[PDB]
């Protein structure tokens, strides 16, 4: 058959990845410009949100060295590539959870509805990244909103998983943190609850 | 804004290393016992950030002026330098490459790092650079240390620098190790040994690069990094 | 009835494919933990139905006429032949030998196929027939187009065709799939990678016949299939 | 040593197995004779009964797409291998769980006992062979009754089973389904309560 | 109007098939006795049509919708891609690919085909594309089946596709036939047997491309074609 | 030496060629654009001439199932490459003999001279490869005109075949066909009166 | 693919097959029962014919070494495979060309009708094997009957050859030799007028 060259293996991102990619979490100096958790400016349009979550192992322990990254579209539907600290809203940014905060956050809008590649609309949601000491190759999973239910039951996506147990691991459930929306998100890597985690 | 033109080859998941490598303990407690779920390439993992407009310091790739207190660190002079394709030997320019790793002596820049060799006050450890036209990126930094690390009761590291890459899109990011040619500590490695495959190891070994050393000065490695192959659609919804 | 006579060669449970093959994604959860328990045989397992008596349609063999709503099907036209014999190379008279397949396009007649390749409305893809006193089946088909899955992100099974073999015993019988030669898919696929041993994946590769060929009308596949041996009891309880 | 010819290799009955052998259940037309989930006719002699059951996977989900094959002894404690249709009993069976029916079922007529190679009686039992998508060869196990407690304790199939517990997995429990005596035999694949699966 | 500056690397007549070669029973009588007179390159054999206006219908690539009364071709969904280059690797753009073939059971549309295999309804077995600036192009259709044939008694084709290449001058044009990779038929078909080196036929065997395949859609095949090299005229006349 | 890469190798153009390159001939629907054999449109400048032929096999038998390409100047004696069907002359054109037409037709004009390589004029040519069930590389050949008998004589490319009697076999006979100027071009692959058929 | 045992290669039958194969042509003394040229006794149901025919290399020159064998079916359309002298027809016999006789003879009777595999019938033919030196595998051959033009022009044995003037030369000329009816058929191994023969 036709082999392309390979592609390089990945690699655990170690223990101390907030070095490299989370300067201030490593309470380390930071430069003039870091990629972090605030993904929208105060006045960004849409509903601006607090997002929150542990990440557990196996044991039901919680993890403490684990790095995120997201990707999302704006409150249009829209993801915003040219990433600059300038705009008022970037689609990607960055997040940990440490020794000191157990839990990570992020703050940014709720995303707007994009299509699939057969135009079919997908569920609001939000793509994340996981990387960790002992996980080899990175976890990719998809934050999806519990107010938004009518349209989570018709994701294309949340419609591949088979065993309707399972699509609720990838819902984050609404609260309130200071008069302020904030939806909570965890993730168990394994075992009891085992978040659903995608190939692509 | 971003649009969904580009798909990417699937990834070779018995080329990788596997989620469940139990010499690697950690890895044990911190790896899925459910099946990953296939999900067809959307515009959710086809784009991806673009880091151009990003604003680099003047010595953000250069780890012997970036930290800097009153001196120059101590430990072997070198340039780390290379490429990077994709799949189907085409440059990824512009693209984001950071970097981190210990001091000459395997310590880390890190709060919890105790092993004993000592820091090194003029050496911080962390890069970036942004790849140019050609997908080429460079480094100046000196070469790390091996060190020891709780896993079995004697397992040492070999010299390694790591390596985050942003690619064109969240599905082409990835993050790896380098590791230096001829170091007797890398087939011992349970991290290293996490990768099935031995072809697979030899493409995270740098080579020394004497034609890029700078001599009376410092010496060079090369790197390569192949990202996931990009193609246009074809034929979709019919 | 049934009589307890014979005792037949344990399995080899390193030849066959084992229970959990994590490529193949829903063995992960489909699998056993707990060992398997091991008992002697009895008249409970050394013994099993005969299906001498049933009673076959004129065509529950002959797949291009089974199912016929006004025409033939379109596809290459193939005749699948063999002998079932057992490990002493004893054949295996008057047993049963079912088998079921996807259409050319690999879409298969069951309502959860989703799958875009359309149905052939002169195509049912089953039959069945008995082997003949010296264990020789023989059907006629067309060969099976291959079919994308759900596995991995872009999976494709090879063309193949099931098989279910009753032989005399329940501790005889066996459900397989014969593959075909030449077809690259075969190596790619995890559903045949769960059979850890290459020797043992050559024995479902069924072989391009010439020999049993219709000039100026269909090609024809052998493939002999080979159930545990059977001995007759010795020295038992003294 | 001696090495016979090897066993042709076990590939897993895969999703659609309904289509060659469970014909009705796939909905496809049946050929005039069929193997399938009646074992015993209204007028064959011995205890008439309903069997029943579900499939578990280690999630603790309904397997929908498996497929079973049963062989029993007759009222008398013999096996009757010449199937035939027109016969009162056949001691062989098929049945299957589908989308749509969750649950098999099969009518036939309560085993009287039969010897081991020993001489040794064995407690009333039905033999089993389970086969689905993800069983990369099919799993054996007996189905026994709870009803016939003297025989089962005596049983020396179920006495090779060192721990108690787990012979207890294969007991079938008596209740009523229409108000015909049944007997209940779930399987559990894999995880808490796994049903004990021979190899012979 | 055209010019003459090009030349065209001489063939290699023993790379292609000869002539006369007896086991394909047709070129007995229809291959001249005499020997070929050669004749020195001129504006007459340099220069060739050119394609690039002519009014291609939007589904002229693509088998599976080019024919089309009411539905789906039967059969295996397939791309065939690829590259026309020249013997030097430079690409050969818009340049004119024309192909036909037989039906998924080797069916071919045709008045003189009396073969046994039904016609498809959905299926016409034509296509043509001109070529990329980078020289690629691309088709859509079903895999075909092997036919047989009056040559010796039990000869089959082996699915082939018949390719047609136009090039930049008559001195280029080349009509071929792909196979596919792992096809048992190959090495018994006389008409491939033409081809007397065992390098010259590899050369036309397209390779499985899992890496171009639509996942849960189609596969690809990837067939990579070589023209005579071309170079600029240099020293002639003085 | 310097080996390039090979050339892919020739196969038979096959039975059935109609079907990828003469629709209409195959009997089946064209589509809006075809390469066909109709070169000039009756107001293209030069001399509207038909040409046909019959084409023979080693058995004297005619070949009913070929396939010719043709490539000629314009009677100016230029080559017009840019083929578009709605010029008045293209230099390119295609036709077949078939079971029905056993005899291949080519409607164009008398192409004017050209210059070989090294200055010298060649006689008026039309240049000819044939395809067919039975050939595995195409043939060339070239078709000259009877009445041009003095171009012929001096043309370098005539003068390369060494014998006269086969310069014979290259020229056209002037004929009419409905009362209209024609040549006829008989082929013979093989045997007595062969034609020339040349490697460039 | 499946390969069988290969079948013993061919050899010539040599210059001397008929010492072997046709006593009394060679000259030499016979045994009691020897297979000859004599199919039918004078009795034998049927319109009872002579054959005779000489056999031409390819230069024009006779062939006198030659050795052939027949197979027919008898006047009712059936062949007689048990071999017997005292039968009145048997289906097999031999014949030969000698230095002496350059020309073969058979005594049969004109075949009847037979049918073909898929039931179409045959024109009434003879099955000739050739044997002789200079042949390195025996050539298969059809004597067919210029008085059977209506079925002969529906034999799709005779229809499998494309060209229709060499299906003329499996045709045997009618004539009369002492009052008695006999065909002429003429073999032509080679060249101008070459014999059609078969594989199969
Ligand atoms: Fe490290
Ligand atoms: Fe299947
Ligand atoms: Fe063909
Ligand atoms: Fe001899």
């Amino acid at each position: 058959p036709i082999e392309l060259l390979p592609e390089t293996p990945s690699q655990t991102a170690g223990p101390y990845v907030h070095i490299g990619l989370a300067l201030e979490a490593a309470g380390n100096p930071t430069r003039d410009q870091e990629i972090w958790n605030r993904l929208a400016k105060p006045d960004a349009p849409g509903e601006h949100i607090l997002l929150l979550g542990q990440v557990y192992d196996g044991n039901g322990h919680l993890v403490r060295d684990s790095f995120l990254e997201v990707w999302q579209a704006d409150a249009n539907g829209e993801y915003q590539d040219a990433y600059n600290l300038e705009n008022a809203f970037n689609s990607f940014g960055r997040t940990a959870t440490t020794f000191d905060a157990g839990e990570w956050t992020l703050h940014t809008v709720k995303p707007g509805v994009v299509n699939n590649a057969a135009g079919v609309p997908m569920a609001p949601h939000i793509n994340i990244s996981l990387f960790a000491r002992g996980i080899n190759i990175h976890l990719h999973t998809r934050l999806y909103f519990d107010d938004e239910a009518q349209a989570n039951a018709k994701c294309p996506v949340l419609n591949l998983i088979e065993q309707p147990q399972r699509r609720e691991t990838l819902i984050a459930k609404r609260c309130e943190v200071d008069g302020k929306t904030a939806y909570r998100f965890d993730i168990r890597i394994q075992g009891e609850g085992e978040t659903v985690f995608f190939d692509f | 804004p971003a649009q969904d033109n580009s798909r990417f080859v699937i990834r070779d998941r018995n080329w990788h290393p596997k989620a469940l490598t139990p010499d690697y303990k950690t890895s044990i407690a911190r790896s899925p016992r459910q099946a990953l779920v296939s999900i067809p390439q959307s515009i959710s993992e086809t784009t991806g950030p673009n880091f151009s407009h990003l604003g680099f310091g003047a010595h953000d790739h250069d780890l012997l002026l970036n930290f800097n207190n009153g001196g120059l660190p101590i430990g072997e002079r070198i340039i780390v330098a290379g490429r990077v394709v994709d799949q189907y030997g085409k440059p990824v320019p512009n693209t984001l490459v950071e970097m981190w790793q210990a001091n000459a002596g395997g310590r880390e820049r890190h709060k919890n790092d105790r092993y004993l060799a000592p820091l090194d006050p003029n050496f911080g450890g962390v890069g970036r650079c942004l790849t140019d036209s050609d997908g080429y990126y460079s480094f100046r930094t000196i070469k790390p240390g091996p060190y020891p690390w709780r896993n079995g009761p004697n397992d040492w590291r070999p010299a390694h620098i790591h390596f985050g890459i942003s690619g064109p899109s969240i599905a082409t990011k990835l993050i790896t190790q380098l590791y230096f040619e001829g170091d007797p500590l890398i087939p011992m490695c349970p991290i290293v040994k996490s990768i099935a495959n031995p072809e697979a190891v030899q493409q995270l070994i740098a080579k020394l690069d004497m034609n890029n050393a700078n001599p009376m000065d410092c010496l060079a490695y090369r790197f390569d990094i192949v990202l996931r192959g990009q193609r246009k659609t074809h034929f979709e919804n019919c």
